[PDB]
């Protein structure tokens, strides 16, 4: 279980 | 013992986020995850009075506007430090139409036309920021603002239906801790910070539900 | 078509009678009996436009202060008729702790101190009266008012109960067109009816729910 | 079925 894999999959695109 | 998130100038009686379900037109379930208010008294932990905004740094918004760059502008009054034990036990997604929202509500010996930002923190890094205006009501000799039912997004959405559907409450915790929201209320005229609050989060695992403790922030 | 509880200087967006169970700190179920607003949008009845305030006399409050000494202080644009078709369908009372209570919300272009009475009728006899002041809080241009869950009282929950547990639905009717409200919106300082509404009622047997319909009243 | 008894064992004590 990744915790940095599971906020990427929601905020990878929003990180600006 | 009780603790008032309030400052000498704005107190907030009430925070909750809720999930509602219309089963029908006239039929409506609500499930609280997090709750701040008459229900939920706010009090004190007894293992920890304070917490080091050192301590912190890192899990919120750097740089001007920061968290430590408004704590030194103070007033020191006015910053606390909110640790939610979130409730995510309910299936009221599954049927009819639903509304994820998060209402709050505040008292003021002042008019004033204050301004409330909210920023949701992934990683200490800014994902969404949500700016609200209020204007004051005159009730029983005090002023009375309220954030009624502002909508949560889709990412705040999709972090919560992946959250509750993980099966270990470990999953669930290692999550969480890297989840905050920093809330900051402004007079708009004036610039000076009302209130501004840290949030921290953890799942709850009691029968009781959501639970909470308000620490006073500190730079010692 | 659609129509708006509104005269010149004051609209009522919302007007809702529910019963609100808690089931545990966090699980809340909510019923509405009535209810006026975005969910449900206000129509005239394509029967009937309007009732002569002379046709219900006899059911509202009489002499100083009545329906019909309001109606003729006027102004005529302030005096509405709603007929509801309440949803007693619910079983929210057997379990956990309940709240009766009855939500409202206005609009006006000016900023007035405002005082609402609730008449409750029984045979045309008042046996209920609240009386709520409220201040307004400045939105978008306009001032908002809101008379948030204010608490029907012991006769009123009885009254409730009694009606929702006969077994027949002729005899809900029979007691209900026996019952009647009056609500009368007021400009405190200047004692102008700002809104002043009849309200009567029939059960509802729709699979939609509760229903209504907006009826202007007239002296013709 | 009486309306009239109906709201009578409701408002009897209140009518006034
Ligand atoms: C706009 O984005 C609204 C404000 C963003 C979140 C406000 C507070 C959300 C509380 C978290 C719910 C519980 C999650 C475990
Ligand atoms: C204090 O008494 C509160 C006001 C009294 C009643 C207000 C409106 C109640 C609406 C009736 C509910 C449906 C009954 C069939």
């Amino acid at each position: 279980f990744s915790p940095a894999d599971f906020h990427x999959d929601i905020a990878c695109d929003v990180a600006r | 013992g009780p603790r008032s998130v309030a400052s000498s100038k704005l107190w907030m009686l009430e925070f909750s986020a809720f999930l509602e379900q219309q089963q029908d037109p006239d039929t409506y379930n609500k499930h609280l995850f997090v709750h701040i208010g008459q229900s939920s008294p706010s009090y004190s932990d007894p293992y920890l009075e304070a917490v080091d905004i050192r301590q912190i740094y890192d899990k919120f918004p750097e740089k001007k506007g920061g968290l430590k760059d408004l704590f030194e502008r103070g007033p020191s009054n006015a910053f606390f430090l909110v640790k939610f034990w979130a409730d995510l036990n309910t299936n009221i997604e599954d049927e009819g139409s639903s509304f994820y929202g998060v209402s709050s509500q505040y008292e003021s010996p002042e008019n004033m036309i204050i301004t409330c930002s909210t920023k949701v923190c992934s990683f200490g890094k800014q994902v969404v920021e949500k700016v609200e205006t209020e204007y004051a009501r005159y009730e029983n000799g005090h002023y009375s603002y309220r954030i009624h039912r502002s909508p949560l997004c889709e990412y705040m959405i999709n972090f919560i239906h992946k959250l509750k559907h993980l099966p270990e409450k470990y999953m669930m915790n290692s999550v969480l801790e890297n989840f905050t929201i920093l809330q900051v209320v402004t007079n708009r005229d004036t610039q000076e910070t009302l209130l501004c609050i840290a949030y921290v989060f953890e799942v709850s695992a009691s029968e009781h539900g959501a639970q909470h403790h308000i620490y006073r922030l500190v730079k010692e």
